[PDB]
RNA sequence: AAGAUGAAAUAAUAAUAAUAAUUAUAAGACUAAUAUAUGUGAAAAUAUUAAUUAAAUAUUAACUGACAUUGAGGGAUUAAAACUAGAGUAGCGAAACGGAUUCGAUACCCGUGUAGUUCUAGUAGUAAACUAUGAAUACAAUUAUUUAUAAUAUAUAUAUAAAUAAUAAAUGAAAAUGAAAGUAUUCCACCUGAAGAGUACGUUAGCAAUAAUGAAACUCAAAACAAUAGACGGUUACAG
């Protein structure tokens, strides 16, 4: 009954949603920025618009392939730009 | 035959090394061989490598990984810093024996940093050099660490830090100090742990 | 063996059939031995199809295995007719079952009451 | 892992981003405004800073990316296309 | 059965070392 | 006995409107497992409920930025008016509507400057489908 | 005519033996030298020897009399 | 066949949490041995708060005594054990996974195998085990 | 005083060059800023919620192979083990 | 007051206390991250978890000794829609009923929403069922990644295979293909101008919708593919 109330706080903190921040008293806006960072890292905003309407599985696969290809192309372009900058530094 | 000469050619003499040229981790010893070119060959961009190094490079020392690559560039860096550190150690005079009487990869004693022997002292026109003094820079407000002649050491103090330290704070590295190297030892991984005293 | 997988039991049965049909020790590729091993695996697959009648992939596999046994036994007939008749008699089959065109069509499954 | 792009018509950044340095006058003005916000307007504490501003803006109130060029110049060398 | 009772008593009734991840 | 462990301010920011709700978490001091189950999940009672229409905005004006901003300001003023700043507050935001930023600005700004001193945690309660009911078809506009 | 390390006599060719190796003939052979190993050992045992500068300009190779 | 069972037993008596896990382990082991089975190991995992407030029947559970049982047995009685577990109010959650014995006859549990002890012989160590 | 990110700390016993006491060194260091990569089987880690939780986000979303850096084999085993942990009541 | 929209309004949102919030019940359907359909499968398909059974990998050893390739007819499986019986019916949603927009709305937008989507037992056997590219065999110059094995001591930028990307030769009307659209061999299916026309008639099968097979007359000098230069776009971005 007393150890009960001792353990209530630990038990309640255990069941964390994972989408939460303890506000910084000095700068409350910083905590909201951290929350928005969590939201964008979890793709929650894009996901919600994804579930809003229905998309045929073929179109979903087409979009997924396109997005993956664009991501890979961006990685390759960044690598090429790095090579360009290094060559410029060395005088090539 | 051609194979023998290629085996004995200076390009072959450089051991295979493929470590990252731009390394941001802890640096304890050289990782790339320094390639030197004479001024006459520098004028013509000849470094003894496969291809001509760009004329933008004015330094006479570089460290390289690939003679040639798919990008048609020589993978190099125009840096010859490490030798100076080694040479600067020779100016300190502090000595650091495996050099006296299946393959093991451990660093053998001092791996070419210093081949001196402990039992010698320096004569000077003033007289016998009892203790060697070199200038350095105290880096941070912490023991306290100092950049002394190419190596980072932990400085052993003598009573209290000078008040200049407290006044300057994080701008401490701007001012030079004079240290005396108490001792130099080599750790297993190749780090050179030196203990010095701020005079 | 009662606590083990069915694959182990079929392995033991295949070993027994091979050693019962082998011409000499170590003989595993003779047409009779191949036919016997195929027969054991075919019986196992037939039991599986009997308990799973909507598994069309394994029904196709069973059909292909039966046709493979037919082909190897037809070769044995063309090569060693005496051993061919001995093998088909031992396995419970006749000449017509081997030589005639066979597909596991719905007509077969209805006529022979596979399910 | 390494990703290799196909033979491309060009190698160019759509919007090269340049590091313009914020004007000294603007940041000095901001510091003065924060000074008068905390200590108060015409406060004795930060009045010295005012002097700096009075000089820094006295003459005038306020007192480039070559990536595309080098990329276009170097692309034929570094793209790693097959011979012909 | 005897070994079952013995081991169960050991693991649970006895305060043996338990595989609980810290 | 009904003591209030904390308060909870929830905001549902949909496309066409924003709904702000203030509530209190009541508690009753009095089997071990049932006491736990009560403790982890406390009862919740609504105290203040507002929508942009309550502020006078009509039709499409309900979903506009100013509507949400003024609704948040009126909300905070109302919690101050009924004197419910005595215990700490928990801010929950449901959806990424256009009034979510208005709520954030009103809260962190001068309008909610009194309320922000008592908030302790900000959480998200956005509801997502891992996989479920079919969504409406796309609108061919 | 004898058994291999596993204890098996070679009686028939294996799969790798029954593949035509013309590409092996027409590839440029990789050149390997024993020194390349010891060198890698030496500069591993004495990393600071690397710091000593090296000149790769050959002078005259044929003139060496050592 | 080797089967690893991971049971999440409910804790109702706050003073003796291990009692219900003991009764469940006794029942399952008795079933396994009396139906021509073997109980290779019983690893007593500790008390842990459940990730969520999981619900079985009408009771809502927030914590559970986790436990593991590695046992060699046949498929039919394995399914029977699963059926008994699912309908038992005491077992909040249950899961039985095959541990393959194609290569090595003796294998440890997932926990010890993850630690690095592949076999139970390594668990009990090896001295005078070359006899 | 100097913000810590604006200062470069040479560790003890490390060699350095004059370039190290420069903002360029700090920028370069910024630019170039476990068990499952050790030859282990992630499927064996299916009753181990902590080690699995190392490889998920705060919300529990499995991290991409670009983030984890695991091999495709071990990435697939990790995903399978995480989903199994979710199913069996753990995690 | 809520709900929706470009803005609105709807015979059945709310003062019978609605929307929103917190709980507690029942219902079905579906499966977020991982994720690349990488892979597996003959294709159709298939990624929430566990189990039972079946099948699928490489190397080595032993064995058979051409037992192989393709395959008319035939057989089996075959998305979505559809139908026949039962149950199910939370969302979505043909048709229908209304509200908007419009010169008109028979449409796009909005509301209620029947069949259907779901499960079981069947019928049917059609898709841009696509890689618009049938299967098998021998050969064919490179590079880069991975992917999977085999080693040797992270290092051999290690070797052997397959996937992917860009190519050489070759081929092609070109686009382009690139280890096949190349060099050759074997077998099968298909085509002979556009329209009439996959239409009519007949026949076969299905409960039916329909599916398969499938013309002819008449009309015409047309018809189509690739690429080129323009114009144009309620086509993008960059500058001025
Ligand atoms: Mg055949
Ligand atoms: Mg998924
Ligand atoms: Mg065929
Ligand atoms: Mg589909
Ligand atoms: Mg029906
Ligand atoms: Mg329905
Ligand atoms: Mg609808
Ligand atoms: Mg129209
Ligand atoms: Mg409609
Ligand atoms: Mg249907
Ligand atoms: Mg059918
Ligand atoms: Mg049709
Ligand atoms: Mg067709
Ligand atoms: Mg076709
Ligand atoms: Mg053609
Ligand atoms: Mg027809």
């Amino acid at each position: 009954a007393e150890i009960a109330r001792s353990s209530v706080e630990n038990a309640q903190m255990r069941f964390n949603s994972g989408k939460s921040i303890i506000v910084n008293k000095n700068n409350p806006a910083e905590s909201f920025k951290r929350l928005n960072r969590i939201m964008f890292e979890n793709n929650i905003p894009g996901d919600k618009r994804s579930q809003r309407f229905y998309m045929k599985p073929g179109k979903v696969a087409e979009l997924k392939r396109s997005q993956r290809h664009r991501k890979e192309f961006m990685m390759g372009f960044k690598r090429l730009i790095e090579i360009v900058k290094d060559a410029k530094r060395k005088g090539y | 035959t051609l194979a023998e000469l290629l085996g004995r050619s200076r390009i072959a003499q450089v051991a295979n090394n493929h470590k990252p040229l731009t390394y941001t981790g802890k640096k304890f010893h050289p990782t790339h061989q320094i390639i030197e070119t004479k001024p006459s060959t520098l004028y013509r961009q000849e470094w003894g490598l496969k291809s001509a190094i760009p004329s933008k490079i004015k330094s006479r020392y570089l460290v390289y990984n690939d003679l040639d690559t798919l990008e048609r560039i020589t993978t190099f860096e125009p840096r010859g810093g490490t030798q100076w550190n080694r040479l600067r150690f020779q100016e300190m005079g502090v000595p650091i024996n495996p050099f006296f009487k299946k393959f093991n990869t451990e660093i053998i004693g001092t791996g070419g940093l210093s081949y001196s022997l402990p039992g010698k002292l320096k004569n000077s026109p003033n007289g016998v050099i009892q203790r060697t003094v070199v200038p350095g820079r105290i880096l941070n407000v912490v023991k306290w660490l100092a950049a002394i002649g190419g190596f980072v050491a932990d400085v052993v103090f003598f009573q209290s830090p000078p008040s200049s330290f407290n006044s300057m704070g994080d701008f401490i590295r701007m001012k030079t100090f004079l240290f005396e190297i108490l001792e130099a030892s080599m750790e297993k991984n190749g780090s050179v742990s030196m203990h010095a005293r701020l005079l | 063996m009662r606590n083990s997988e069915n694959k182990n039991a079929i392995k033991m049965a295949v070993e027994l059939a091979r050693k019962e049909f082998e011409r000499f020790p170590g003989d595993t590729g003779s047409s009779e031995v191949q036919a016997a091993c195929m027969t054991v695996r075919i019986q196992n697959m037939a039991n599986h199809i009997k308990e799973h009648r909507k598994d069309f992939a394994n029904t196709r596999n069973l059909r292909i295995l039966v046709q493979q046994r037919q082909a190897i036994l037809r070769y044995l007939k063309r090569d060693n007719p005496e051993k061919y008749y001995w093998t088909i008699q031992k396995l419970g089959l006749n000449d017509a079952a081997i030589t005639d065109e066979f597909n596991m069509d719905r007509r077969y499954m209805q006529d022979y009451e596979f399910f | 892992p390494v990703y290799r792009l196909p033979p491309l018509p060009r190698l160019k950044v759509k919007k090269p981003i340049i590091r313009q340095e914020a004007n000294k006058c603007l940041v000095l003005m901001s510091n003065l405004l924060q000074c008068w916000s905390s200590y108060g307007h015409m406060s004795p504490k930060c009045a010295g800073l005012v002097t700096e501003l009075k000089s820094c803006t006295s003459e005038s109130a306020l007192g480039k990316s070559n990536i595309n060029y080098h990329a276009a110049r170097l692309y034929d060398r570094i793209n790693g296309k097959p011979h012909d | 059965e005897s070994q079952l009772l013995k081991k169960i008593d050991k693991v649970f009734n006895d305060e043996t070392e338990e595989f609980t991840d810290a | 006995k009904e003591e209030v462990v904390k308060y909870i301010l929830h905001g549902k920011f949909t496309k066409n409107n924003t709904h702000l709700t203030f509530s209190s978490v009541v508690e009753d001091k009095n089997t071990y497992n049932d006491t736990m189950l009560y403790y982890l999940n406390l009862p919740q009672k609504v105290k203040i409920s507002l929508s942009t229409g309550c502020l006078g905005f009509r039709k499409a004006a309900r979903g506009e930025y100013e509507a949400a901003f003024q609704t948040s300001g009126r909300m905070f003023e109302l919690i101050k008016e009924k004197n419910m700043l005595n215990k700490d507050i928990e801010v929950v935001m449901d959806d990424f509507g256009k009034g979510r930023a208005a709520f954030i600005s009103a809260l962190v700004g001068k309008e909610g400057a009194s309320v922000v001193k008592k908030v302790v945690k900000i959480s998200d309660a956005t509801k997502l489908k891992f996989g479920g009911v079919r969504s409406p078809k796309m609108r061919r506009l | 005519p004898h058994a291999n390390n596993k204890g098996l006599y070679k009686t028939r060719p294996n799969s790798s033996d029954k593949r035509v190796g013309v590409k092996r003939l027409y590839r440029p052979p990789k050149l390997t030298y024993v020194e390349d190993r010891l060198r890698s050992l030496f500069y591993k045992q004495h990393p600071w020897e690397l710091s000593r500068p090296k000149i790769l300009v050959e002078n005259e190779i044929g003139d060496e009399n050592y | 066949m080797l089967y690893e069972l991971i049971g999440l037993v409910r804790i109702t008596n706050s003073n003796a949490p291990k009692l219900e896990a003991k009764e469940l382990s006794s029942t399952i082991g008795k079933l396994i041995i009396q139906n021509r089975g073997v109980v290779r190991d019983i690893v007593p995992m500790g008390i842990r708060y459940l990730p969520k407030i999981m619900k079985k029947d009408q009771e809502k559970h927030f914590r559970a005594y986790h436990f593991l049982m590695l046992f060699d047995s046949s498929a039919a009685v394995q399914s029977e054990i699963l059926r008994t577990l699912k309908k038992d109010p005491r077992v909040i959650r249950s899961s039985i996974v095959k541990v393959d014995l194609d290569k090595q006859l003796d294998r440890a549990s997932s926990l010890h195998r993850s630690l690095g002890k592949k076999s139970i012989l390594e668990l009990v160590n090896e001295d005078y085990q070359s006899i | 005083k100097i913000d810590q990110s604006l200062s470069k700390k040479l560790p003890k016993g490390t060699i350095y060059d004059p370039f190290d006491f420069s903002m360029g060194r700090i920028h370069l260091d910024r630019k170039y800023q476990d068990i499952m990569k050790s030859g282990a089987n992630p499927l064996e880690f299916y009753a181990r919620p902590r080690i699995l939780s190392r490889y998920v986000t705060s919300t529990g979303r499995i991290q991409h192979r670009d983030i984890t850096g695991l091999s495709a084999k071990n990435q697939r085993r990790l995903s399978k083990a995480i989903r199994r942990c979710q199913a069996i009541g753990l995690m």
